[PDB]
Order: structure tokens, then sequence, then C-alpha cells
């Protein structure tokens, strides 16, 4: 059973050595499995349906641990599709089944390992707080999630006594030419800006909003995501310094993201057969279908949501929301690259630096008071 | 010499396939026919969904279409029809129409990012609740809701509207979907100051609604009711007490104008946008080909913003979210069964008409 796809289409580190050990292990969970893999090439509608349903002739009791490496979003749709009309659960780990869409259907069985971008929010409220600067904006403009995000924001921010400043809400949706724009950027005067755009949209504002001034030595600009790619393909117009936050992927390898999965399969398998000592398959037909209903017999549903491995733990919730995922939090170098300063591990940050290094933003009172304490005049 | 366009997609049967052909004729012979000539193809519905799947990515291939319509098949009670189609559609940004898809979900764009279609989703109903509830001295609001995702958009919606005229409303009791007993959620709303039950339920839960609350002596003498369009239509209108407001859409089960006005609008767009700069025709083959094309984007923006004046719909026009505005609602009003029409709604624009108003009771 289980059945893992790829074809490296960037990484070439697999072949055979891919498909080693797995379930074996110290797995006290023996049965008729095996670890069977497939390679494969750049995805296309047709050529995955027929591939999914060519490895649904053996995969009868089996999953699939598909990963992409493309950024095309649709790949995550079909994939969603295609579990709901097979029962098959499955996850995604790379790129392409990567980016977490909102809603799935009930009757599907899915979840990749993303993060919300309510957490994504959460954790820049932390660390923003952390450095005590409250007082924000939240220049936006016209995408889908703009208004959900608004809203968790602002609930967010009123439901805790630690007083934020809320002002200068921005969503300017007019295009990039009339005097609602300059009107709009000349009102903001704080030194903390959160933005929220789609890739070339947030290089067009910031490219505008540097003529301005905004730019300077005391400003921070937090996107979520959004601009990050998934390498270091920023724009050239990006001044530095950008605070962002992200998926991590150098403390975490698909060589262990593999293992992972395998052991969660194992381990939702075994907890199926500690509570119904016995795993049908479903082996039917992927073509020919619409000629049965619904048949509730060993879904991996309620098998899941709780499961751990060899002490880690990574359950999900409903969605594709992990509840512990590993996002990290980087800035932008001076010769243009992606920095790597704490790490969402626990509900605390951890972060590296004690102060900011004060990052040049394009190609001053404070100072060093000492003292120790003696007396009542200084008390530790 | 005229250029070859290949627009045109699933419909439900070959009746509606030859007039989908008849009326894409008809829309050749008006303006252009020495530049562009757009031939129509078609095929029909089929159950299981990856041979649909399979059949659609036929069609991109052999033809390369520029739009695609969905019209719902004969079957019901499934909302399917539109779902596969729009992914593989998805995939690259071929706008598709959708003909008669009222439902809440596709209204997102997040998640079906090149989907359009010329029917309103009920939470343009929430908005009409509001309107009258406004103007008619009522402004209580006791609403219910099953946890799912339509009911999450109506109340979302209707919320959204009540905050700028700066009020509140009471409750939002929620029942899970599909369940069999709601005695429980019917006996706390019952000790409230509230007389304006809201519900929007679908079908069967609002039928178990109606005969739970038939039982629990909540009809009549005051408590005055409301209810979406599919709460009276069905099974549900069975059970039912006097009095309800079942507010409707006016020519929306009619597909025939729904064809005409899509096929207009289409051909407007495209006699629009072959004036620009260079254009690449769209892909082929499903198999050799993994790219989306450049001009899908533009496309849509193009077809957002277009007006098809004279049609048998009206002024059609497009929301910015991808819906439709400025639709028609039919207020029908029930009394001894076959309900009678009592007003008409267009648009921050309710005037009732000359029948009477019975309430539940009969006062």
């Amino acid at each position: 059973n289980i059945a893992v796809m790829l074809g490296h289409s960037h990484d070439v580190t697999e072949r055979e050595l891919r498909t080693l050990w797995g379930p074996e292990q110290a797995a006290g969970l023996p049965l008729d499995v095996n670890v069977v893999a497939l390679l494969m090439n750049r995805t296309d509608p047709k050529s995955l349906i027929t591939h999914v349903c060519d490895l649904m002739s053996g995969a009868r009791i089996h999953g699939l641990v598909f990963g992409d490496d493309t950024d095309q979003e649709a790949v995550a749709q079909m994939l969603d599709f295609i579990s709901s009309h097979t029962f098959v659960p499955i996850l995604g780990i790379h790129g392409g089944a990567s980016m977490i869409m909102a809603d799935k259907d009930p009757t599907s069985t899915f979840f990749q390992f993303g993060a919300s971008i309510q957490q994504q929010a959460t954790v820049m409220l932390k660390i923003m707080q952390d450095y005590d600067w409250h007082v924000f904006s939240l220049v936006t403009t016209i995408f889908p999630g703009y208004r959900e995000f608004i809203s968790f924001v602002k609930t967010t921010v009123d439901n805790s006594f630690v007083g934020w400043d809320m002002q200068n809400v921005i969503t300017l949706d007019t295009s990039f030419e009339d005097a609602k724009t300059q009107v709009q950027l000349k009102k903001i005067h704080s030194s903390v800006i959160l933005l929220y755009c789609s890739k070339d949209e947030a290089v067009l504002i910031l490219s505008e909003a540097r003529s301005l001034g905004l730019t300077g030595y005391d400003f921070f600009w937090i996107v979520p995501s959004l601009v990050s790619g998934n390498t270091e393909l920023i724009p050239k117009e990006f001044p530095s310094g950008l605070i962002s936050v992200s998926y991590d992927d150098w403390d975490y390898s698909l060589e262990a993201r593999v293992r992972d999965g395998i052991g969660i399969l194992t381990t939702a398998a075994s907890s199926m057969l500690e509570k119904f000592s016995y795993i049908p398959e479903a082996k039917a037909s992927c073509y020919g279908q619409m000629e049965r209903p619904e048949v509730p017999m060993h879904t991996l549903h309620p098998f899941m949501v709780n499961v751990t491995w060899d002490g880690k733990d990574l359950s999900f919730t409903e969605e594709g929301y992990q509840v512990h995922p590993r996002l990290v939090v980087i800035v932008l170098n001076k010769d243009r690259e992606w920095e790597k300063v704490g790490k969402w591990e626990n509900h605390t940050l951890s972060l590296r630096h004690a102060v900011w290094p004060r990052y040049k933003s394009f190609s001053d009172n404070h100072l060093s008071i000492v003292t120790l304490e003696e007396a009542p005049f200084v008390i530790v | 010499d005229p250029k070859i366009v290949n627009i045109g997609a699933v419909l439900s049967t070959r009746k509606h396939e030859q007039m989908f052909r008849e009326a894409v004729n008809q829309a050749n012979k008006r303006h252009a026919s020495w530049k562009i000539q757009l031939n129509a193809t078609s095929v029909t519905h089929k159950p299981n969904a990856i041979q649909m799947a399979l059949s659609v990515c036929e069609d991109l291939i052999s033809s390369q279409v520029y739009a695609i319509l969905v019209s719902h098949p004969p079957t019901p009670n499934d909302h399917f029809t539109p779902t596969p189609v729009s992914y593989t559609a998805g995939f690259y940004r071929i706008p598709v129409l959708g003909l008669t898809t009222r439902m809440s979900i596709y209204s997102d764009k997040s998640i079906h990012l090149s989907f359009l279609r010329t029917v309103p989703p009920y939470s343009h109903q929430s908005s009409v609740w509001f309107e009258m509830m406004r103007v008619y001295s009522w402004n209580h609001i006791i609403l219910l809701v099953s946890d799912d995702h339509e009911g999450r958009a109506a109340q979302k919606r209707l919320e959204t509207l009540l905050e700028e005229r700066e009020s509140k409303a009471e409750k939002v009791l929620q029942f899970d979907p599909g369940t069999k007993n709601v005695t429980a959620l019917l006996m706390e709303a019952k000790e409230l100051e509230a007389r304006v039950i809201i519900l929007s339920a679908s079908e069967d839960d609002a039928a178990t609604v109606y005969r739970a609350a038939a039982m629990l002596n909540m009809t009549g003498s005051g408590y005055v009711w409301l209810v979406g369009e599919r709460e009276i239509s069905g099974n549900a209108l069975r059970y039912a007490p006097d009095g309800i407001l079942g507010l409707q859409l006016i020519n929306g089960k009619n597909e025939s104008a729904h064809i005409s006005d899509a096929v207009g609008v289409v051909a407007q767009a495209v006699h629009e946008l072959l004036e620009k700069e260079n254009i690449t025709d769209p892909p082929r083959g499903c198999v050799g080909n993994t790219n989306i094309w450049k001009t899908g984007p533009l496309f849509k923006r193009v077809l957002m913003s277009s007006k098809y004046a004279d049609g048998v719909t009206g002024r059609v026009e497009f929301n910015e979210d991808g819906d439709r505005k400025f639709a028609n609602y039919s207020i029908m009003n029930l009394q001894r069964r076959k309900l009678v029409q009592v007003g008409i709604y267009n648009g921050t624009h309710v005037i009732p008409n000359d029948r009477k108003i019975i309430w539940p009771g009969g006062e």
C-alpha cells in the first residue's frame, strides 16, 4: 500500500534511495504494506488524472503523499477534487501542494500542512508587540481574503488588554493613478506599516511609496508571505530590510517530510485496526464512476486528527491547519538575500536579535546608559 | 478575412444545444461578420465526475475555446453542476459563465478564480430582507441559520448591512445541518422579545423546523415569519404556516433568456477586445501544455465591465465580485395555499401590490 509520487523536476536527489525503510523502522504496526514509489514529470490535468487513476488500480487500501515543485495554484484544488471523488486520503508537501486553500468540501479527505493566514497574523502581532510598537496602519489592496484578513486583525487587536493603537486603514482599490492613492499615502504618518498585496501589486505600491519618503531609516514593512516566492527572487526595487514570515525549508528537509508522512499513515492504520480491527479497500475503479453511493466504512477522518509520531506531535484540525507549524521569520539582507532570525517553535518566538540592526533602507538620540544597583538609588 | 474563435460549452439537453447554436448564429448576423465568425460547439452532461473532467479537457484541447457556458443539468439537488468544469478552466485563465447555479461557495474568488454568473446568489436575498425590514418598522430581527457555508455567508451579509444603520440583531442560534432534533433550539428561542423569526435553511431541514415549530405552538398570534427562496419549494411547501413571505426570483427558472443574454455579452466583449496589442491564441492539447496564457486576466477584466443593454432580462451588469447586480424578486405571500403575489422589489425600490397581506393567525 501507500504510494508516493515524485519525478524530480529540480531536486534529482531521489531514485530508489527515496524508497528506503519507512514503516519498518521500530514501528509495531506491521501488515501487508509496502513503500511503493513513483516518478513523474510536469503536471497537466489529463496526465495527473490518468496517473492517479492508474495508481488506484493497486492502491486498494493505500494513500498518496504527492508533492510538487511549481507555483500553479490550481494543483491543490485538483488534488482536492481527486481526493473527494476517490475516498483516498492524501497530503501535500512542497510548492504547489503547499499553499493552503480556504474551504474544502466535507466529503473530502486531504490535509496539506501549510499555515493559515490567521496564524501568520497572530505571529506578526506577537513579534510587533514584543518590540513594543503598537501604533500601525493597514494599507492593503483588493485581493481575495483581504476582508477576512482585515476583520481577523481587528478582532484580534480588540480582544486583549495591551492597548494597540488602531488607525489609518487604507484599502485603495482604484488602480494607482488618481488622487485617492496620493492622499491615502500622504495621510499615514506612523513608523509601522503593514501591507498585504499580490506580488507585482506590492512591488508597484512600494515603488510609488518610496517617492513619498515613507521608506526612510525609521519605517517597517511586515508584508505577509505574498512577496516571498520559494527562493531569493526578491524584486530589484525591493529596497532592503523587509520583515517577513514564511514556511521553513532549511530546518526541515523533504527526506524527513516523507518519513513523517509515512509514519502518520502507519499510525493512522494502527489506530484504525485498534478501533475497528479491519481495514477494507476501495480499489473498485477510478473510471466508470457514479455507480455507488456513500459508504462510511473506514474513513480516516477520525483516525488522524490526534495522531503523533515518535513523541513528536503534528496533529491536524478541521482544515489543513497543523496546530504546530514550523513558521520562520526572515529579513531582507544587505546583499539582497533572506536572513533567519527566530523560529516559531513554541508559543514563544525565541528571537536572536536583542536590538534591531537598523537596516539601510535604500542603496538618532538613542544611547547606552550604564549603571548598577546600589542603595535606595538603583534597585534590581 | 475572418478569424475563427470557438466559444461554446456544456449544456443540459440536445434541444438546448440546438437553441445555443441558433442563438450564436443570431449573434453573428448583427455587427461584424467579415473580421470574426465565432462558430460554436457543444457537449452534454455525464453522471461520472472524472469522465466529465476528461471530456471538458478534450473540449479545451480540440477547439482552443475563449469562454465556457456551464448551465445546470436536469437532475436537481446536487449543486455540482459547475464545479469540475470550473477547476479545469481554473487551471488556465479562460473565464466560464454560469447559467442557473445560485449558490454562495462560487462567489469566492480565492478558490474559483475564473467564474462569472448571470444570477444573484442568496446573500442578496439577505440584502432584500434588510431593506424590507428597515422600511417596515420591524427593527428587532431574530435569525436562524444552518451551520454550513451558505448560512454563514447569509448571516455575514445581513450583519454587515445592519452595521451601517447602527443596529443589532438578537440571536444567531445556529443548528447542525441535516440533523433530526431542533426542539431545544426553538424552546430556547421561545422566551425572548422578538417576533420576526428569519430562517435560511435547505429544504428538508426547513421542513423539519416547520414541523417542530408547528408542534411547539409557535405559529400564529404574532411572531411573524420570513423565509428564503428555497424554503417554500419542494416538500417544504407541504408543511407551512400561513403568513410566510417566501421571497423568490422572477424569471430565474428560465434558461432561454439567459442563453441569449450570455451569448450577447460574450460576443460584445470579444469584439471589444480584439482591438488590442498582440493577443495569443489559447492553449490546446491538455497533454503537451502546462502554462497559463497571458491574456486571461485581461479578458476577464474586459468582460467584467460590460453593459449589454437591449436584452431579455434588462441592463445586465456585473458587480466587481463576479455576481450579477440589480435583479428583480417577487415577494410571494401565502394565504390558504397557492402563493399569491404581493409586491415587487427592484433594488432599494420595494413596492407592494394592491392585494391584501395576512399574517400568521389572520389578524
